[PDB]
């Protein structure tokens, strides 16, 4: 018996499901490390990860809410991308679009 | 004195914490506060000893076990934080799962 | 992306299909509904989701929440579900998902530069509870109520005096107003309730024209058929609600006199078990008629092998009876019946009893009331297994219809149903946070009016929040013109007419109560039961259509020895 | 029918010839009168008396009393009876029999569905105690006091500030309006005294013009002929009383020279012993002086033997002395004198000193006022027997001379005893509540103008509000505007009239003060001895028409370890 | 006459070349000037020099102050001098010599009837301490704060909210005006920072118009350069500050992003070390730009042998991280950097950091601020010795340039310095007394508004003031009305304009905020070195102008285990 | 912990009853106060370790004799009530005449 204990049933959840995704491969030529949210502008993120900004128009990572994915100097690695819903309105980050798309 | 309301604060926890010590005494399996009270009031005093926060952080776990507390208590207790004046002034000890 | 679910429920909380044990009772709740997205689930702190751009958009005050309590395991009498509650105006705004529509799908709760937010993920939220029997004896009873989870009081009193001691009533127009004005320093909304005592109805109609929203009848002042019809008169014409406390001395009559007295209208029975007070031995009856809201004081739930003992000597203090006047001992003695104290908890898992209260300091514990109730819903399943309307393998029914004992149906009962008493949309925001480990016994965050009024807090002067010594104190929606923004103190329509609350100059929001002589027990959330009922007169065995009813008492109890400290 | 004496008092309390010990002290009271009619007592509880169509009637709110105290055994200058109180609006209504004049007999004081009821069979009830000696160090002082059973707090201070810490004067006014605001804040009746050290009456006007009721002169701020006539001067106009502490190093004179600076002029002479500050070492002979209004402070009442050993100390902290500077410590050694201390108790005892203060934090203490002024009795019977003045074998003058002294004599004297000071209709229903056992110790009720606003309670969430642990706390009275409603800031005449109360917002009922130019030693109550009392300036011998007059040091006291913790 | 150096000091506290120790540091302070004339020192007590036409004269209140400290040693960024303190209003009215025109030479503080006396001979007297960075966690900091020495908190929140935990954000229009009520209930000088973190300006200037003297912008809530870009030009349009919390992972880019969005536009930086909060691991480097203001928080002040051991899980559970994962503790650890900690110190001495803050509870101490200021300047004059600026053979300079950091410096980058943070005339009389022994540990007196708030108090039954136990509790000046007039809520210029404090019904006296634009590095009190200064991005090290830069972790500091009971 | 108002109240009890224990201990005559607080934290340890409320009415007046107080304090004591979390629940404890 252990207090307020849960009883969570087996399985997997599917996270962001008939969405746009797409794969990019990013590389930091920073000298810090730069770590990115699941619900950041990809395309706004910082200047030093090189990568096809073109593509990511639009899209965060598809990654669990909350979570994050780090690069380290010099890092290189392939991670995928899910569109924006909603409005797809991007408004803040660096201010390059501020508005629909 | 010229207590503070944080050293008053204290002394409710040093209060707590000596009747959870009277009744571990007596025998009996230290129900959820008398925990958190006996095992706080332990770190309390090492700092004034003058152990370090890194010491207490490993000590902190060896107070009580778990055949020395209620069922489920150990898993109501995921970790304990109290700060104390060390000799090198404030600082918060964390001890994590303390009951094993 | 793929998630499992333990990780999911780690990080989010229980989704459907997940059970969690309630504190350590037998009693285990399974998640019906989840409103959110998976993978847009909106959470706080550093590098997060809700930040500028992202969870959080760029609307003005007007077209954003104040407070949003992201993903919570709503626990009321409709649902038991997960979701996130948005909180404006000091109101429950919605129940759904909250977000920014700017970037996320579904997003019924904006959440903006004007947001606060609360991380509830892992934890269950109820509406605050009601009690409806304070005898306000001191102004330290709402805090250890307002700590247990209880944020409205009704009830009546003037402070530690014999007629308070023993009776829930606030004697005339200048004790009224000085209590209403007293009230705006207490933290918890409140009713007052006056003495109803009385066979001339202008004397009751200045108690309801000075502020009171009841009529308290006790047996200390006399509970006589001509006075219970006199005040129910009073409470037709004045749409207030009124609580009766019977002739226990079967002096005016028996337990059908007084029924009959009523006349099959609408009252609220106190202690109908009888222990609390009423007609020996056979007050519990009254349960069987349409017209009678009846109600539990807590110390008699649940029956347990110290309950008895107990009683004597408490019985004597409340009413200023003498141990050396046997007339005063044979009456006490005749109150205190093992068999429909048995009988009560049962009757309460039928649902011919309805709601659950204190009796504060006058038989009854304060702080109290949610966890004994819990406590006899533990000891029902353990004796009586599942409901018989139970759907699943969960406790989920007999959890709602518990909760709306001490929440909706005290709210019902004395019309303020429209202002609190549930978690639905256009209610005071009083809102209960707990860790499921301490359900019912010990709250994370308890919530008035949108403010949090009260919390557990660790050193002043540590670090982080955390640390021990770690009690529960005082906040913002505690203080000052914070506190009376977030209460509310209810008048009768006749009070609010008159102009009572500018004349008292009282500071707090003023609320109006209306539906107290068109309830019935047909209305009762979940506990709508209406018996076929006796009591022996000899044997005082209750029996429903014949069948006895009764229950075995506990040893040991759940919510008990493993969280307090004395 | 027929009951004995002994079950009666029991029941009811004691009725007449009945007597009762007071604490554990040496002192019994005799019942002198009872008002009641044998067979028609009212009693509250269940199935008593007080009940509809019984003893409570069929009146109007304005038909009958708010709150009655039922079979309580009143102890004031007038006498010692047995009576119900009637306490309506506030005040106290009438002191007579209650009931239901339907079907009793001899009611005056009418129950009925607005009155409240306070059992006070087998308590000893007196109106509350006034200070006026009060250093305003803390706001802290005015709970102690009120436990104690001071109701009415006259004093100056701003707090813990050099100037405060020596004298009872709130200076200016900056300072007197910051005060006369805080006071809405605190649970008792106040009144300020200013700073009355000034050779310049406009400096005096100003501070009455203010608010202040009185004006103390302290030796600290010096107390020269020049400044205590300019005082006396502004007071005879305003209509305000002045308070002295005279020139101890007779610097600018002896007493008689100050004596003289008074002029015939009515003044109220603080510690007239000396102990606590005036002309050494004959301040005592002031009492021998028709325009006089002698009081004493509390660490000297009564003498005992670690008097004398715990003054030095007490004395040089106090007025901010130097243990090493030789003439700081000669001063304060001039001023502790066995002879005097000794001689000051038999003086109380025959009515020369005609008041009782504590001279809060500086030289006295804040919450012994009442129980020293009862130790001081007990150790006069003990040593002198009963008092010329005694009638049967009981100690009733002797009572009724003592309680004077902290009740109606501090009223007359500082011009409030229209409001406050005793137990009499259209008076603030400042009333105390004791049990016999802890008479002048520990309060059971202390009512203020007619809310209970301190008593002691037991565990807020036990089911009764007896079980431990019990102590003091506020009760609703003290609570914000109920508090306003129950409580009186004192005003002069000037103040009033200026509309300060309006400018400075104050939230407090509003008195004026009166007649405190017209008071003399006569019209103290039970103590108007204008002795022929001398002082040896030698040998420090207090001698009365020729007599010497002294006492012997108790080493044990009443109402002292039996009772405290610590 | 004729007097030794010694006995002077002993009779009226230290004179010019006399030398004090800081509590047990090794700080030693001297007096640089002393404004009295030999002889005529005024002196409270019995038979001392302030009495009636000596040291105190025949004026009318208009013509004296309220209040004197008499012969106090000032502490303030602009001397370290001997005098009487002068106070009338409620503030500063002089700084010289008091006494009596009519009979003593160069009085400039004249003293009269309606002046008040507190006697700080022997006693250092400092302007109350400013903390900028506050998390409304729970009310009971304010208390903790007064204590502490500290007057004036700046920050936000709304309660024991994940928001509040992790920002100093009081987020939207009814919050703010929640909070800006729930301030007339405590002690202190308050003034709100609003949610910054938006891309619509609109969202910001309702907030400002709502009341708040700032905007807080936080990682947690996203500090990307638009939304600080955003912030700014707010900030710029309505006078008020902008404090920043820069992004930590470096997401939309790295420090240099971040300096390139501000502008060169003035704005102040919290936690400038890093530990607290900033671009990993160079956010140091900010402290180089004459637009930004840089402070510290406490919980890194002094770098000592505990201080990295204790801040991994304080880190985690302010941010509300998961310790599971490990994104989140690899961040956690990217901030807590040796290098930069032992710096910080160093770059405190130079002046290159100008203020000191607490971040309470969230990452910092409520209590500790001015503690571990002195703890620093102890530190540093142990390792480096004295400082260039140093003239004489004493540490004056050293702690003229400390004190500013808690004081004035903080008044000035939040434009509040036209109304507090030092002693000079014309500002609010928020003073503290502190005796020599426990300077900047535990206070003598903290006075409010003019009114003493907290003081230490004894037994308040006690026949003095200072009979254990000793312990500090509210005084008159944090009691109801009084508390309103002797403190502050500043709003900004939009929001006293729209008559917000007559809208929400504000008690307080209102002060606005003004010049938060104009301030830059230069302006900051002995604290505005603009150093070259560069970091490592592979090994954390910092160097000016090339020279490394770092110190040595204290194992034992003074004002720690000789004054806490725990 | 999160000690409710009512668990620190307890604690005044408790700390009330040290003094009282101490005092005994030395042979000094207990006071009305301290022989209040000495049974009554006799009676919450009771409830912690678990006994009946019928045993505990009985057992308490066994805690102190008449020669043990002052003179005057048996008669001030008529009876002696506290409430403690027994296994059971809160439940209330009515000990008459403890002092014999």
């Amino acid at each position: 018996m252990i207090p307020g204990e849960y009883h969570v049933k087996p399985g997997q959840i599917a996270l962001n499901t008939g969405r746009a995704t797409c794969r990019v491969v990013v590389e930091n030529h920073g000298d810090r490390p730069i770590q990115v949210g699941s619900h950041y502008h990809f395309a706004e993120v910082n200047p030093a990860l090189k990568f096809d900004r073109q593509q990511a128009a639009g899209y965060r990572l598809n990654i669990p809410a909350g979570t994050a994915v780090r690069f380290e100097p010099g890092q290189k690695r392939e991670v995928e991308l899910v569109a924006f819903a909603g409005h797809r309105a991007v408004f803040g980050f660096r201010g390059e679009v501020m508005g629909p798309l | 004195m010229e207590l503070t309301p944080r050293e008053k604060d204290k002394l409710l926890l040093f209060t707590a914490a000596l009747v959870a010590e009277r009744r571990l005494a007596r025998g009996l399996k230290l129900n959820y506060p008398e925990s958190v009270a006996l095992i706080s009031a332990f770190i309390m005093e090492g700092a004034r000893d003058g152990k370090s926060v890194a010491s207490l952080m490993e000590e902190g776990r060896h107070v009580l076990t778990r055949e020395q507390v209620m069922e489920g208590v150990p898993e109501m207790i995921p970790d304990i934080q109290v700060e104390a004046t060390f000799p090198d002034g404030s600082k918060l000890v964390t001890v994590h799962n303390p009951i094993i | 992306s793929n998630i499992s679910r333990q990780a999911y429920a780690d990080m989010f909380g229980p989704t459907v299909g997940d059970k969690v044990r309630l504190a350590d009772t037998e009693l285990w709740i399974e998640v019906e509904d989840d409103l959110t997205t998976y993978g847009e689930e909106v959470k706080f702190g550093g590098g997060k989701v809700i930040r500028d751009g992202m969870g959080q958009g760029q609307m003005l005050a007007a077209d954003c929440v104040d407070l949003v309590l992201t993903n919570a395991l709503i626990v009321d009498h409709w649902g038991i579900v997960k979701a996130d509650i948005g909180v404006k105006d000091g109101r429950i705004f919605a129940i759904g998902k909250a977000g920014n529509p700017d970037i996320q799908p579904n997003v019924t709760i904006p959440i903006g530069a004007a947001t606060e937010v609360i991380a509830a993920e892992g934890k269950i939220v109820t509406a605050g509870g009601i009690d409806t029997h304070i005898h306000w004896i001191c102004p330290q009873q709402a805090e250890e109520a307002l700590v247990s989870g209880v944020t409205t009081m009704v009830g009546g009193g003037t402070g530690p005096a014999a007629g308070t001691h023993a009776t829930t009533c606030t004697p005339g127009p200048w004790y009224i107003s000085r209590m209403l004005q007293a009230a705006d320093s207490l933290p918890v909304n409140i009713g007052l309730l006056g003495k109803g005592n009385v066979s001339q109805p202008d004397a009751l109609r200045e108690q309801v024209a000075a502020g009171v929203i009841g009529l308290a009848i006790h047996e200390d002042w006399g509970a006589t058929p001509a006075a219970i019809d006199c005040a129910l008169t009073v409470a037709d014409e004045m749409d207030i609600q009124v609580a009766l406390h019977s002739d226990t001395l079967n002096e005016s009559g028996f337990v059908e006199d007084t029924l009959a007295a009523i006349g099959g209208r609408t009252i609220h029975t106190f202690h109908t078990e009888g222990a609390g007070g009423g007609h020996a031995p056979d007050i519990i009856t009254a349960c069987a008629h349409p017209n009678i809201l009846p109600s539990s004081t807590n110390p008699t739930l649940p029956y347990t092998l110290n309950t008895i003992d107990e009683h004597l000597d408490m019985l004597m203090v409340c009413h200023h009876l003498d141990p050396d006047i046997a007339e005063d001992v044979a009456f006490a003695e005749s109150r205190i019946r093992r068999e429909t104290i048995a009988a009560e908890d049962v009757l309460h898992d039928l649902g011919a009893f309805s709601l659950t209260s204190s009796d504060s300091q006058a038989m009854g514990r304060v702080g109290e009331v949610i966890l004994r109730t819990w406590q006899v819903a533990h000891r029902m399943k353990v004796q009586r297994g599942a409901l018989a309307e139970e759907t699943g393998d969960n406790d989920n029914f007999r959890v709602k219809r518990y909760i709306a004992k001490y929440t909706i149906n005290p709210a019902l009962t004395h019309g303020i149903a429209h202002e609190v008493g549930s978690i639905e949309v256009g209610k005071l925001a009083d809102l209960v946070v707990w860790s499921p480990a301490f359900f019912g016994v010990k709250p994370a965050t308890v919530i008035k009016g949108g403010m949090i009024a009260i919390a557990p807090m660790g050193d002043i002067n540590a670090s982080i929040p955390t640390p021990q010594p770690v009690h529960y104190r005082p906040m913002f929606g505690a203080l000052g013109s914070a506190r009376h923004h977030c209460r509310l103190t209810f008048l009768s329509q006749a009070a609010a007419a008159n102009g009572v609350a500018e004349r008292l100059n009282l500071r707090s929001a003023i609320a109006v109560v209306k539906g107290c002589r068109t309830v019935q027990k047909a209305d009762m959330v979940h506990n709508s039961l209406q018996p076929n009922i006796t009591v022996d007169a000899q044997t005082y065995e209750v029996r429903v259509d014949g069948e006895l009813i009764t229950s075995e008492p506990a040893d040991v109890l759940p919510m008990a020895q493993r969280y307090f400290l004395f």
